């Protein structure tokens, strides 16, 4: 669920 | 070594702009987020935003949109921050931080920061007075000389003696504000009095929002 | 957005640990908070990741760990270098990073130490530009505060001092400094100009002449 930032 | 590399502090007038440049090193730059992190002095950290090096899209955080530009030049491997419509409160220092894999929302390397201060005052370099020691001072074993930096503006002075060799023995000081609105600082360097007359003690003040940098020679009296 | 307590202080040995406090929507519902170090004038250094995990180089003694909403970071074993300033940050559902206010450490036990002093006289150079400045250092003294008095002959001064408030040293002891504008005929037209400074009721005095 944690976006990833790139 | 991962390394992010910062520009020198800024003076800037209000409603001006002001880029700072956060160079990488050591490390694929389009493999990995960068973030930018803002800290008013006497205050805590704030996240202003981050930027992917693979898109290049920026996303800001609720308080830095709008006068806030996230940047890239992946041909030097910099990230840039430019603020426009600069206003009091935004004087702070600034950093780029790292996003740490696969995620990107730990920093686990920072730039060094960058001072920017917003202010209408005009700049000025510091006047460089070496301070030399009496003679009846250098009768103990010991001798201190140091170097006065007087009444410049603003924010930050960079104090070194003989060009980063003499560390030893040196305590620069945080520089006091005086009415007038002008800086000063001091440094001192205690030496063996035996070693005034052979040893030659230079102090550098660099003051990089006005790129100016003196080096006095602290003779004798 | 993130609430820490403003100040953790411990003894030399001992642990300390700092809460920092969000909502189920960041601490509570993630594991991403972070905790960093930072000296006076330095950048953050991470030193708890993933609320637990520590970086390269940090040893055990840093510990992290949650429970609902608040994260802890316990540092045992404290030495002085701890002492300095610690903040939280977490992941937001959001999509956004939101840190703490920050968490000073102190570390107490330091004796008592009075004050060194130095004081120059202006130099040549400055009473020609007509601009003399007496400077008084104050180095090496704890507990971080003092008082500084100006003395011209046996009379006081107080017009043209400026005095910086007490800071940390990288010792974790305090320094200031006391600066006397004058003017080259003040100066020249005394015997003697003095610095006094008074730390926990006694005094140590320097004195210049022309
Ligand atoms: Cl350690």
């Amino acid at each position: 669920d944690v976006v990833n930032q790139q | 070594q991962v390394q992010l590399v910062q520009s020198g502090s800024e003076l800037k007038k209000p409603g001006a702009s002001v880029r700072i440049s956060c160079k990488a090193s050591g490390y694929s730059f389009t493999s990995l987020s960068m973030n930018w992190v803002r800290q008013a002095p006497g205050q805590g950290l704030e996240w202003m935003g981050w930027i992917s090096t693979k898109s290049g899209d920026p996303t800001y955080a609720q308080a830095f949109t709008g006068r806030f530009v996230f940047s890239l030049d992946t041909s030097v491997n910099t990230a840039y921050l430019q603020i426009n419509s600069l206003e009091a409160g935004d004087t702070a220092v600034y950093y780029c931080a790292r996003g740490q894999p696969p995620v990107g929302w730990t920093f686990d390397y920072w730039g060094q920061g960058t001072l920017v201060t917003v202010s209408s005052a005009s700049t000025k370099g510091p006047s460089v007075f070496p301070l030399a020691p009496s003679s009846k001072s250098t009768s103990g074993g010991t001798a201190a000389l140091g170097c006065l930096v007087k009444d410049y503006f603003p924010e930050p002075v960079t104090v070194s003696w003989n060009s980063g060799a003499l560390t030893s023995g040196v305590h620069t000081f945080p520089a006091v504000l005086q009415s007038s609105g002008l800086y000063s600082l001091s440094s001192v360097v205690t030496v063996p009095s035996s070693s005034l007359g052979t040893q030659t003690y230079i102090c550098n003040v660099n003051h990089k929002p006005s790129n100016t940098k003196v080096d006095k020679k602290v003779e004798p009296p | 957005a993130l609430t820490q307590p403003p100040s953790a202080s411990g003894s030399p040995g001992q642990s300390v640990t700092i809460s920092c406090t969000g909502t189920s929507s960041d601490v509570g519902g993630y594991n991403y908070v972070s905790w960093y170090q930072q000296h006076p004038g330095k950048a953050p250094k991470l030193i708890i990741y993933e609320v637990s995990k520590r970086p390269s180089g940090v040893p055990d003694r840093f510990s992290g760990s949650k429970s609902g909403n608040t994260a802890s970071l316990t540092v045992s074993g404290l030495q002085a270098e701890d002492e300095a300033d610690y903040y939280c940050s977490s992941y937001t559902s959001s999509s956004t990073l939101v840190f703490g206010g920050g968490t000073k450490l102190t570390v107490l036990g330091q004796p008592k130490a009075a004050p060194s002093v130095t004081l120059f006289p202006p130099s040549s150079e400055e009473l020609q530009a007509n601009k003399a400045t007496l400077v008084c250092l104050i180095s090496d003294f704890y507990p971080g505060a003092v008082t500084v008095a100006w003395k011209a002959d046996s009379s006081p001064v107080k017009a043209g001092v400026e005095t910086t408030t007490p800071s940390k040293q990288s010792n974790n002891k305090y320094a200031a400094s006391s600066y006397l504008s004058l003017t080259p005929e003040q100066w020249k037209s005394h015997r003697s100009y003095s610095c006094q400074v008074t730390h926990e009721g006694s005094t140590v005095e320097k004195t210049v002449a022309p």
